[PDB]
């Protein structure tokens, strides 16, 4: 969401910007102006894959979908419901052979059955 | 002629005779190395009566002398083996042939 | 003409790793004693019968890597001329079948104590098969390298591999002067079956694609000390020995005080009894005479090693003295204490890398005197037999023992450093290790040429079980086999016991792996990226970078290799299951990646580089030599130059190009015992001619012309005429009156050497052969030489030529006849057989020989079982599956 908001708001990446060059902040070391060693983007890089492993393989296309959507801009409820009506459009992945192996892993996890 | 080779030693007391049915499980070879037929390879054993001339001469005189349960391994020279003509296209002419033969059952 | 196909049997060998030979003063005992029971076998568990074949062999040479090998594979024991078989009817060696007669001649079976011999004194194989002597005998045999027992077998076998002692216990017994064979292993390691040159073994979680695996060497049994005459007394050495000398010989009077008995005044040396405090001038002249040698020689092999002995700041008085204390008081034969207290004062580990290596100059130099005297190792302590458990250099020698006489010269070197002397170990320079192993250091396994991927995010693992030189990465599918991974462009690898990635050379990246790190290999295609994770962490590049290689182009596609060391085993899992995957999850699966045999359910086949060299064609673009062909005028016949383009300038590579023409020429089945061309003699001869004209330029002393059998497969840079194959299959009708010697080889040649800047000329040298005596024959210039080979019926033969240029022009071969000698075309077709005319067809090529080449691993090995069957029976193989390729046999090169 911080991301998010970030990649919003020019006047907060401006502010990134000045604050990063003026004070003679290295930006490198901190990896050990370049939007790629703010960390702001690291942040959510290293971080991502937590979040799509909290999602199942099923829902990929979803989020395509969704990231469609996004293309339009719908707002979080707007994504939120033109997902929600599209249940039967996710799954049946049993369809595509190759979700499978995926799809046994993240069932072989110390995550519970589909709750 | 032929010669006996005893590879294994079989029996000793038992011949094949007259009139009597041998089979054998014979593997065969040229003299060079090349091999031809393989009855183990078919997996059927190769059966014949020491008497009226089904194989060429030689087989049947190498096989003559054997006992049972004897593998061997004979040596029929061209005269005693298909000779001149030779097998068409398995056998070139005037070849030695080598015969790792194995008479298994003498009925 | 046609490929030709058969099933033939999976033959595999196992050895103890006892290892015995000989060389100039070496250390190891000649005579070796074995027997190998034989308990059941099958006779035709499959097409095939049974493989069943005892013998010894050679350590250098002797790699049956399992497939196809020569004639129609099953390379067990005694088929090449590094082995030296037997099988009841027959002494295999070089892959012939010579017959032999034992009483009550039968091929091996049960109850068969085949009790195999060797005698190297001569050299010779001998064999007693159940008691009966066995009428034939191996001799002549080369002797470079170390000798194994090795049985070999097919699948449904059982042999008890009987060693003396304790290890089977001998049913039949060792004719006299003859030894057991398992006092020939040494203290460092244990006895064990163990396979020969395996590039696999099935592990716990999948199989392990272990490296190459070093051996010892004939030599490294003899030891190579420094002298104790070119050392002389300087100055402070002659003031300060003295005093070294007088501590030391109490000090190790005081070190087996009370140890083994307590002192009796009786004796005062050799029998534990020998305290001498007070005085060891009184002692044996002899041995105070050598206990101040000690003292010296050691200083002196200080300065032969190459310290310079120099006093430093004067030490007076650092509070010491000869300690006082009431245990081992002992007024008896001195009670002044050995050990003045040296607590102010240590040793640094420089005088630690002196020390180590001064106690290898003492124990080989004793060992040298030993063996000199007439003792040779063993591992039962052998007095009057004049063997002894520890006559091995000190690389070999036990750990404890080591130790001791590590701590003999610490009490040396602690009494003598105090002294302020700047004792110091010169640093010893390495080198390359030798000229042959330049390729015997690496194994390169990938996977098929037709699972190159060109798309997609694949990924993979591979457990570096130990940290050697073993790197892995993605490479390009026309990977080259004789260069390592990383040199050329085609290899995107990353080395480990460095830490590096590796591509047109090498470059600082991650961290050095220990062990068990799963190092998980990553392509990203569409981003054409490179990536490593060492144990689920990326590893970063020594900059801000995260994949290790950018813009990597598509190309022709890539597949994973793994290169791995000496002694370097690993696992490759390219995981079939993903579950058996172990850090897919961690990173790898949330990014796009899909594991490369994601759906290959049948096992990803892999290839691998074998170090058996075998010829193969000059490249039509060789970096260096080039082959041209040249058709023959009126006078000149046809000749298939070669040229070394490169000579004289940079990279003006100069190596042994061993050098064979294609097509063989083959004797008669049957031998015949028993200015213009004469038209009745050039129609019925069988002699047949070529010749070699090594021109200007090119030291006759650097030529090796004459004919190679087709399982030439030594790649030596050292060549000469010694270090070629030879045997002599001695075959007696009785103890006397021996009826048959045939010599057997792998290579016939003459050395250029023989015939010729005295001067300065082109020399030609020409081959004979008579094809139906056998005989063959060659010619000098014109001259007839002295040298004659006498080959058995059915031999093939290859014209070759074994060449070191020195100019740019170094030999023509040149096809053609004399008078009433037909050319080597009426041999090699068959067409051409009644043709007078000397002919050379584009079949008829020069081919080099090549050290390394790719080929297949077999998707299913064998599995035999190795187990001490007890205290009284022995070690004891055992197979029982089947196991059959189908073959392809080519039948010029008898290759399959």
């Amino acid at each position: 969401e911080i991301f998010i908001y970030w990649s919003k708001s020019h006047n907060f990446k401006r502010e990134e910007q000045n604050f990063v060059v003026q004070n003679e902040i290295n930006n490198m070391s901190f990896l050990t102006y370049s939007v790629q060693t703010s960390l702001i983007v690291a942040t959510l890089k290293k971080m991502l894959p937590i979040g799509l492993n909290m999602c199942a393989p099923t829902d990929q296309d979803l989020i395509m979908l969704a990231k469609t959507r996004y293309a339009l801009k719908d707002t979080d409820e707007e994504v939120r419901e033109f997902l929600q009506n599209n249940l039967h459009l996710q799954g049946k992945v049993e369809g595509s052979p190759s979700l499978r192996w995926q799809m046994a892993l993240y069932r072989g996890l110390p995550g519970r059955e589909e709750d | 002629g032929v010669e006996i080779e005893t590879i294994s030693p079989g029996d000793g007391r038992t011949f094949p005779k007259k009139g009597q049915t041998c089979v054998v499980h014979y593997t065969g070879m040229l003299q060079n190395g090349k091999k031809f037929d393989s009855s183990r390879d078919r997996n059927k054993p190769f059966k014949f009566r020491i008497g009226k001339q089904e194989v060429i001469k030689g087989f049947e005189e190498g096989a003559a002398q054997m006992s049972l349960g004897q593998r061997a391994k004979l040596t029929c020279t061209p005269d005693v083996a298909y000779g001149a003509t030779g097998h068409p296209g398995v056998i070139p002419p005037n070849a030695t042939l080598i015969f790792d033969v194995e008479l298994l059952n003498l009925e | 003409l046609l490929l030709q196909t058969n099933l033939i049997n999976y033959v595999t060998s196992i050895r103890p790793n006892i290892f015995v030979g000989r060389a100039e003063g070496s250390t190891q005992y000649g005579k070796w004693y074995f027997e190998v029971m034989v308990d059941e076998v099958v006779p035709f568990l499959t097409a095939q019968a049974t493989h069943l074949r005892v013998g010894w062999a050679l350590t250098e040479g002797y790699s049956p890597y399992p497939g196809g090998g020569e004639g129609w594979g099953g390379n067990g024991v005694g088929d090449d001329l590094y082995s030296y078989g037997f099988d009841g009817l027959h002494l295999w060696t070089g892959h012939v079948a010579r017959p032999v007669t034992s009483p009550g001649q039968h091929l091996l079976a049960p109850e068969d104590v085949v009790s195999c011999c060797l005698d190297l004194s001569v050299p010779s194989i001998s064999f007693r098969i159940n008691g009966c002597p066995v009428q034939g005998v191996f001799e002549a045999f080369n002797l470079d390298g170390l000798f194994f027992p090795v049985v070999s077998f097919s699948a449904g076998v059982k042999v008890r591999f009987l060693l003396g002692g304790r290890h089977g216990e001998f049913k039949f017994l060792p004719p006299p002067g003859y030894a057991p064979c398992h006092e020939a292993v040494l203290p460092r390691e244990r006895l064990r079956l163990e396979p020969i040159k395996e590039y696999r073994r099935e592990g716990p979680r999948g199989p392990h694609l272990v490296g190459p695996s070093r051996c010892l060497s004939h030599t490294d049994f003899v030891p190579c000390p420094v002298d104790t005459v070119q050392i002389v007394l300087p100055p402070h050495l002659e003031r300060i020995r003295e005093k070294l000398a007088e501590n030391i010989h109490e000090l190790w009077a005081l070190t087996r005080i009370e140890q083994g008995w307590t002192y009796g005044p009786v004796r005062d040396d050799n029998k534990r009894l020998h305290p001498c405090l007070v005085n060891f001038h009184s002692l044996p002249e002899p041995e105070r005479n050598y206990n101040l040698q000690m003292s010296g020689e050691t200083l002196k092999t200080l300065l032969a090693l190459g310290c310079h002995v120099g006093m430093a700041d004067e030490k007076a008085e650092d509070n010491l003295k000869k300690t006082k204390l009431p245990k081992t008081y002992m007024m008896s034969n001195g009670y002044k204490p050995a050990p003045l207290d040296l607590s102010h004062v240590r040793l640094t580990p420089a005088q630690t890398t002196l020390v180590d290596r001064l106690a290898e100059n003492g124990h080989n130099v004793w060992a040298r005197d030993r063996v000199a005297q007439g003792w040779s190792y063993s591992a039962v302590q052998d007095i009057p037999a004049r063997r002894n458990p520890r006559l091995v250099p000190y690389r070999l020698l036990d750990e404890a023992t080591k130790r001791s006489n590590r701590d003999s010269l610490c009490q040396a070197v602690r009494t003598l450093l105090g002294y302020g002397y700047n004792i110091e170990p010169p640093d010893q320079e390495p080198s390359q290790v030798e000229n042959q192993s330049r390729w015997d250091r690496v194994r390169i396994f990938r996977a098929e040429k037709s699972y190159t991927v060109q798309s997609g995010r694949w990924y993979f693992e591979f457990e570096a079980v130990t940290t050697g030189e073993m790197r892995v990465g993605w490479a390009r599918p026309e990977l080259r086999p004789d260069v390592e991974l990383g040199a050329d462009e085609l290899a995107y690898v990353f080395n480990g016991h460095r830490g590096q990635r590796w591509h047109l050379g090498s470059e600082p990246f991650g961290r050095p792996w220990q062990s068990g790190d799963v190092v998980g290999c990553m392509i990203d295609l569409t981003e054409n990226t490179i990536i490593f994770t060492l144990n689920g962490e990326v590893l970063m590049s020594d900059s801000g970078s995260e994949t290790a290689f950018r813009e990597i182009e598509i190309g022709d596609g890539f597949l994973p290799v793994c290169s791995l060391g000496p002694g370097q085993v690993g696992h490759l899992n390219l995981g079939q299951d993903v579950s058996s995957l172990r850090f897919f999850a961690i990173c790898g699966l949330q990014e796009g990646f899909e594991p490369f045999a994601i759906n290959m359910q049948r096992p990803v086949t892999t290839w691998f580089s074998k170090s058996l060299p075998q010829f193969e064609p000059v490249p039509p673009e060789h970096p260096h030599y080039e082959v041209a062909r040249m058709d023959g005028t009126v006078d000149t016949p046809p000749c298939l130059r070669l040229a070394h383009r490169t000579w004289g300038s940079q990279n003006s590579l100069v190596e042994m190009l061993f050098l064979r023409l294609s097509l063989p020429v083959q004797f008669h089945q049957h031998f015949r015992c028993t200015n213009r061309d004469d038209p009745e003699i050039i129609l019925n001869t069988t002699t047949y001619y070529y010749s070699v004209r090594v021109f200007a330029g090119q030291e006759p002393s650097c030529v090796w012309v004459g004919w190679v059998t087709p399982d030439y497969h030594q790649h030596d840079m050292n060549f000469d005429l010694s270090k070629v194959r030879a045997v002599t299959v001695t075959m007696g009708d009785e103890q006397g009156n021996v009826h048959s010697s045939l010599k057997c080889s792998n290579c016939y040649m003459v050395w250029g050497g023989d015939f010729v800047r005295i001067s300065h000329t082109d020399l030609v040298i020409g081959c004979l052969v008579d094809l139906a005596t056998g005989l063959m024959t060659f010619t000098a210039n014109g001259k007839e030489s002295n040298t004659f080979f006498q080959v058995e019926p059915n031999t093939k033969l290859f014209p070759a030529v074994f060449v070191l240029p020195t100019h740019q022009n170094v030999i023509q071969f040149e096809l053609g006849k004399q008078k009433n000698i037909m050319p080597l075309s009426a041999a090699m077709f068959l067409s051409e057989r009644k043709n007078p005319a000397p002919q050379c067809p584009p079949r008829l090529e020069v081919q080099m020989l090549m050290p390394v080449s790719w080929s297949r691993m077999p998707n299913h090995f064998l599995q035999v079982e190795t187990r001490r069957a007890g205290e009284r029976l022995g070690w004891a193989v055992q197979c029982q599956d089947p196991l059959t390729m189908m073959a392809l046999h080519i039948p010029e090169e008898n290759r399959c």
